[PDB]
């Protein structure tokens, strides 16, 4: 786990991700059913990041996966979407922030990455799914 | 062309023949748990008879226990005119202590009446008995390992005129490389003396008395299980956690090695753990090593943090039975049973142990199984992360839950980088003396 | 089915499954597929739990029937602190196949015995062993030199309340549900009851049976008693237990402590194998005696 | 294993590839996780090469798979993206180069190739994946 | 694990598997998952082979543990001409779980015995039988009228080099690795060694044991000897073999050829079943004798 | 189970959903059939909701899943399609309404949600299925 | 089984359906093979109905599935494609009509339906497969 | 051991497991280090007897005996048990290959030479399952096993 | 294959499978994969049925070979009213592997015995048990006090036509194929044949064997006879049956009804276990007699 950097600034339109709940469920064939969750939090589970810049940005991005990445390190993640609460219900969110200001430390959900060359200077990679491991 | 319904045939052989390669029993399996498959063990020998064939195997025993022996080198019947023989009955292997209290077919014969010459069966290679100078020195056999007892000028008059089935009380000290280190009584004593004397009498305090007549024979459980793995060839055997007295176990030749050992795992209950390559044999206790909370289990295969199986009420072994050997008197097969008071309506589950132990101890063992087999109904099937991989395969987990905090000893650890566990419910109070009175 | 064939031979049918289990305690539980709470007997079947009803099997052979009956555990329901402690063991069920439009149109598929219950992941899965579960078990006596019966048994009737034998006293000092202090230890012998029934009739463990061991009174009639096994529900240091006396199941302990040596149902003498193949030698003791 | 040549010069826009890891993972179901890495390195795992030239280039490309290829030889690979380190984190890449200057010896990830004819002289083949065996 | 828990309780961990097998010959082999050659003991673990490490299992029961351990065979590696000939049979392994960042942070998962090795398609798959493989086998003597021990055994010590008993001569004429000509046949009796150890200590089959049969010298001390089985590695008509003498394991062949009739460990007389149920008839020979 | 709010007002064109039944069926192979119904009711089973507004609406929508959601609470659902009966056959619907006026209390059929960014202020999420647990 | 109504009048272009035959078959690997059918009729097996009208038509259509539907009732079906025979071969159809004039009583092949809203008044549902159970 | 096939390694078919020759070597812990019989004496008073054959290197365990109810002499019984202890250690190796129906005249009990790059070890075959692709579970068999042991008598 | 290796070693081959089964009745049936009717022997193999030919297996062990042989049943074919009635039981097959270009290039894969036939869904599936089906069965006599052989057997030859023993009469009144009226009942004793062979040699059940019981003549020589089992094919009240006489397999019924008491092949006296362990008491009858 690191505190190294946010990320390269660029993120394409389509960087999807929202909280994932265990939601162990019984599905009684009669009808209504009960359920419970053991988290009391929610893995934010961000996906579909895309780096799009020149090839000068690519070599600092492919080794972003490699050098401080490996697989098992933090690289605090910037959300385009210290305790934050959500008060729009009479219930509450009350979800903690270990890092400051929406920085949600994560890890990539990939054994490999796949960077493409689309023109003399264009560097693209289609997806880097994360899950914000605590 | 297509395939037939020998797709079921190739699913068995050798589709399942590869499994048992790399791997009454009614109560034997529950006591070992999920564990492993309990091998058939210890059909106790009643009416010990001596067969003079060539296909019977060499017996082995540890401590004071009767063994049948068999005939090797009997001379022809000699009529004095009303018969006479020269037997030699071979009891068991290894260096033994002396053979006393011979009784033939029937009750008892006095050994002073006999002309027997006992032999230890020493690896020192005892010479010829010279009663085999009937054969002559040039063909006299000189048995190295086996401990034969010759009989000289035996009158066949009191027991018919046929040969009677002789049975012999034998005392054999536990041997092997772990046994010669750490000597117990049988050579550790190095001169006790202090014979109380001071002469129907006052034997009511013999079970609590300081003097060591009779029970000096009984070998510690540490070296007998060391003798098994020594004879099997495992010298890497680790047995410092064992605390028991054997008092006359007996398994025959070709008793699988482990099936002789597996009777001891029912009596003294020990783990046969094998954390590392040492194969640690530790005595089973409730001493908790893990202390997992419910929050600290890993994500299993079946996607349940803890699958908890409670076994059927119709199979709980409502009453348990043994077939121990009397071990104080005339060594005979006996039986005690423990009956649970609420559910005595059925499920008799008994097994037979070929060792010899006393009367209050047998009711102690069956009192322990009937408690344990009803405790070991609950099994847990969870997965714990390799962040704490030092949970060895035989440890016991506290396993805090929202409802219960019930302990669990574990079996069948299959990890591959995700330790997945088939536990079983174990309480600490099961492993105690029952404190019962004697016979 | 019993005279719902007029309902059933029509393709338009509406038979919704439903079943009741009766626990070892007197209460029953209700379960239905119908998704609306319905009842025909005084059971009040609840669709809040139970009821996946997977594939009841049959057989003319003595082998049991089976139904795994997947469901849910909840506070109204089984709740699994009830189940783990030792209840629902010999729980008897009847599965029904009721018409929800008219619950008087029903039958029993089988009456089961619910052998193996596997709970996990917030749910339970309970194998319904068939009617013939008791067959397939060993029942017998083996001529052993102890007794063979329990105290309440017909083979040894005792009248277990006949004097100051039972210890009725309310409990204090429950500790780890194996040790029990017991405020009213005094009133009996030391080590009086060593194999008895610790029936606890109040509080959390209601009507739960354990077996005693180590009946020792340490000071001023404390009577610290162990048990073989946990009760599975913690007593709350205010519950009432009663402990029937302990039987060692031996002739000496039978006739001395208890009067009932007549109803022994045991085999004290039982000579032995070596007696059987023995031929009578004409030496030493050969007069009529005990052989003991 | 060879040191024979880089490759035919032509590579179409879309030649994708990025480093791998095994990094097996347990995902402790009631909290965070713990995960192991046995590599200390990364397979670069380049994919999706395309040859596009005349049919004169094709016969030197189909036997590139065959002659020095077979299956089990090097053919050092050119990256459009002696030890190189990556210093943009306070961690380090420090990944070795057995060959000189980004030449990453590989092998093709194919039992067969598939060259197509697109016009009288057009030669195309859609993919030749590699994994850079040491 | 042994005091790497500080390393392991952190989610950031890096434990790469690795193991060494010691063959029956003195050499060991190294294997690791780490993809870089590493060592902590003098073993030099190579990631060039071995190492898929699939699912070590455990059990409190006497049943063995198992790990199939998929890998690769190569010239540096096992190479399978070594494996097929008869090596790697009782090969002893230790699997380790080393930290590749610091190899002093390691433990043993189990110490195995590598029972079943299935090689195919240019690879090998080798089942790692657990520590308890020897248990589960039958060991015993059955009172048979031969001997029971081998020559070097403790139950019959012999000093097998004590005279001109062993035939140390170098080999010629290996033919089909069953027939062996042997240039120096002369020096011994005809049919001297019929059950002996053909230990071959040089060349291809280094330290490989076969059993002799048909010790016949045809002309001028040729001593053409067969074997029961192939050696599995071809000797190169220049190797050195030594052949210990042959024991028929019989009392007559014991005392005549060898002096060691004292250390017999056999059961020559062993009367029989028909003797046992026989009652003594008072006719014919009823005086004390051999019964042979 | 809550009584908290209907929902965010926005719902895209395509919010599909209709009642269910188990009604297991045997299909007697040599003639007609016979089939059983254990429900007497129907799960309304609404699917394919889409939130489409500014990013100001998104943070009150992602924590709608989180704060009063969790997994196991009501959030009464508004239908664009106290007992209501359906009298257009001579049979009857006679289906109850536990909540008032078509409000059908539900739960989301998701372990996770997936909100996307479509432009500087566009927030989209493609689906939130529900089944109306009692 | 009912005699309630035909259906809502609207059916979109694409309402597919044709007779379904058991046609138990042996497929001998030699060559030609024999076959037989146990029906002596043919399930007409109509699929892909679509309701498309205003939302006033939807509430009489969603409870068409529910009220007289459930799962297990008739609702005689109108075919846009008393005994009818087919005489265009020298063989004969001779297929019965239990209901009058092509009305073919059916049931929907669905555990649930899925009605969509496509605009302020547009109601759509993509499919209602039937099989005309006798 | 009379070889009927003479396959090279190039002449096997493509099997199911996509290996030309899967070769299984059995466990060392189960090789039957010593073998036993229970024959009948057949010359004297017919009584149950026993001989055993003990392999000199590995005598440490794996006793595997069986009982034959026929009657045979003394040198013959030690000949049989001498044959099994050699064969059961030879028959550790089994091969699992597939050979094409171009040579289907390999009957189910024949023995294959099976030239390899490393060895040229014979194999007798079992469990032929063809369906138009003869797939074989062979087993290792040497010729010299089936000979008289030439032992002295009683 | 037998000298089609010249055809077979070429990759261009054309061997199409084909087989003939010979029923218990004298007729054979033909089957081929070739899709054109072909023959080499007088069998006329038809591709109209049979022939999926799935995976003949082999084994040096005594265990049988197997081939499930999926196919079709039709009026020319097996037709399954033939099969269900009791034919095709011990049907013997030979599978062939003929060249359809030249049927003189063929061999036999195995000669089977067609044990288990499972028909369903308008098709049949018939397991071809191998040559060694008869091995694996128990054959023996157990010294029981009856006889042990059938009437036609070599161990008791009878000449079953030697007098008016057999009842040759044609059948009327077949009813439910268990009761048979028989117009010509008269000619024999009441209850003459109680265990006989009802061989029916005409009509539907042609050459089909049942066993008689309850040979009773009610009025004017009706001779209503039951059977143990159905014939499986209905006789048409005009068929001709012949019934061999009934043997009770007992010494009294042997010698009285039949003359052949010499060829008994039975064990009448067979003293008993209690005789064997009995020692002779010198009281009562101890003179030589029958012991019966
Ligand atoms: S001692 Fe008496 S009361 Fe107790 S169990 Fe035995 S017979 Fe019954
Ligand atoms: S003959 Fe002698 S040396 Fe040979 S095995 Fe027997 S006892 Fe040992
Ligand atoms: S009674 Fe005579 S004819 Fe009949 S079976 Fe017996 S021996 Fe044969």
């Amino acid at each position: 786990a690191f505190h190294e950097v946010r990320f390269p600034a660029n993120l394409s339109f389509g960087s999807v991700g929202g909280p994932e709940r265990r939601t162990e469920i019984v599905t009684l064939s009669s009808g209504h059913e009960e359920r419970n969750s053991p988290w009391a939090h929610s893995r934010r589970h961000y996906d579909a990041g895309v780096g799009l810049r020149s090839l000068d940005d690519v070599e600092r991005l492919i080794a972003f996966f490699e050098a401080r990445g490996g697989q098992l390190h933090g690289f605090r993640w910037k959300d385009w979407a210290g305790i934050v609460s959500f008060n729009e219900p009479p219930p509450q969110g009350a979800r903690v922030t270990a890092g400051f200001e929406f920085d949600v430390p994560v890890r990539f959900d990939t054994d490999r990455i796949a960077v493409s060359v689309q023109s003399f200077q264009a560097g693209d990679l289609p997806q880097v799914p994360v899950v914000e491991v605590r | 062309a297509t395939i037939l319904l020998s797709a079921a045939g190739a699913a068995i052989g050798g589709g399942f023949g590869g499994t048992v390669l790399g791997l009454g029993r009614v109560i034997d399996q529950r006591l070992l748990g999920s564990g492993s498959q309990s091998v058939e063990t210890g059909r106790v020998d009643r009416l010990r008879l001596s067969s003079a064939s060539e296909g019977e195997a060499v017996g082995r025993l540890w401590g004071r226990m009767r063994v049948a022996g068999q005939v090797i080198w009997a001379t022809r019947f000699f009529e004095s005119a009303s018969y006479s023989l020269s037997l030699a009955l071979a009891l068991c292997e290894g260096e033994i202590l002396r053979v006393g209290r011979v009784w033939a077919d029937g009750s008892e014969i006095e050994v002073s009446g006999l002309n027997m010459r006992v032999y230890r069966g020493g690896e020192d290679q005892l010479p010829d008995p010279k009663i085999a100078a009937v054969e002559g020195a040039e063909a006299a056999p000189a048995y190295r390992g086996i401990a034969y007892v010759v009989l000289e000028d035996l009158q066949l008059a009191p027991f018919g005129n046929r040969v009677p089935q002789f049975t012999f009380e034998v005392v054999r000290a536990a041997q092997g490389a772990l046994a010669e280190a750490e000597p117990d009584l049988t050579r550790g004593l190095r001169a006790v003396a202090l014979i109380p004397g001071t002469g129907w009498s006052d034997g009511e305090n013999y079970a609590r008395g300081h003097w060591i007549s009779g029970r000096a024979v009984a070998q510690p459980l540490a070296s007998v299980v060391a003798e098994i793995c020594g004879a099997a060839g495992i010298t890497e055997i680790d047995v410092s956690g064992l605390y028991g007295l054997v008092r006359g176990y007996t398994m025959t030749g070709d008793q699988t090695g482990r099936a002789g050992l597996q009777a001891l795992m029912l009596a003294y209950g020990f783990e046969a753990l094998e954390r590392d390559g040492q194969l640690v044999f530790r005595m089973r206790d409730g001493r908790v090593a893990a202390d997992l909370a419910a929050a600290d289990l890993a994500l299993g295969e079946g996607e349940a943090v803890v699958e908890t199986v409670r076994a059927a009420e119709a199979e709980i072994a409502g009453r348990v039975r043994l077939a121990y050997v009397e071990a104080e008197g005339d060594f005979e097969v006996k039986a005690v049973e423990a009956v649970f008071p609420d559910a005595a309506a059925g499920a008799a589950a008994g097994s037979e142990l070929s060792l010899a132990l006393t009367r209050a101890q047998a009711q102690g063992i069956v009192g322990r199984w009937l408690a344990e087999a009803r405790v070991a109904r609950d099994t847990a099937r969870f997965a714990l992360p390799p962040s704490r991989g030092h949970l060895g395969t035989g440890d016991v987990v506290r396993l805090d839950l929202p409802e219960g905090k019930r302990r669990y000893r574990i079996d069948r650890v299959e990890q591959a980088g995700l330790i997945q566990v088939e536990a079983v419910r174990v309480e600490p109070g099961i492993y105690a003396p029952a404190d019962e009175v004697e016979d | 089915p019993e005279s719902l064939k007029a309902h059933l031979q029509g393709g338009v049918t509406t038979l919704a499954r439903a079943w009741a289990l009766a626990r070892a305690d007197g209460r029953v539980l209700g379960f239905t597929d119908h998704d609306v709470v319905l009842r025909f007997d005084g059971i009040s079947f609840e669709p809040g739990s139970g009821m996946t009803a997977k594939a009841v099997l049959q057989g003319t052979g003595l082998s049991v029937d089976n139904t795994e009956s997947y469901g849910a555990l909840s506070s109204e329901a089984i709740t699994e602190a009830d189940l783990l402690a030792g209840r629902y063991d010999g729980a008897a069920v009847t599965v029904w196949l009721v018409n929800w439009a008219d619950p008087a149109m029903r039958a029993v598929i089988f009456r089961g015995h619910l052998g193996e219950v596997s709970r996990g992941a917030g749910a339970f899965t309970a194998e319904l062993r068939g009617l013939t579960a008791a067959l397939g078990q060993e029942q017998g006596r083996i001529y052993h030199p102890r007794c063979a019966a329990v105290l309440g048994d017909g083979r040894c009737r005792f009248d277990l309340t006949k004097d100051g034998y039972a210890l009725e006293a309310a409990l204090g000092g429950v500790d780890e549900a194996v040790v029990l202090r017991l405020a009213e230890g005094a009133g009996f012998e030391d080590r009086w009851f060593e194999k008895g029934r610790l029936v606890v009739l109040d509080g959390a463990a209601a009507g739960l049976i354990g077996v005693v061991k180590n009946d020792r009174l340490q000071a001023d009639g404390s009577r610290l008693i162990e048990l073989w096994q946990r009760l599975g529900a913690n007593p709350v240091a205010g519950d009432r237990v009663r402990i029937e006396p302990g039987c060692d199941k031996r002739a000496g302990t039978c006739r001395l402590k208890f009067d009932n040596f007549l109803n022994f149902r045991g085999f004290p003498h039982i000579p032995g194998e070596d007696w059987m193949v023995s031929y009578p030698v004409q030496s030493g003791t050969n007069d009529g005696g005990s052989l003991f």
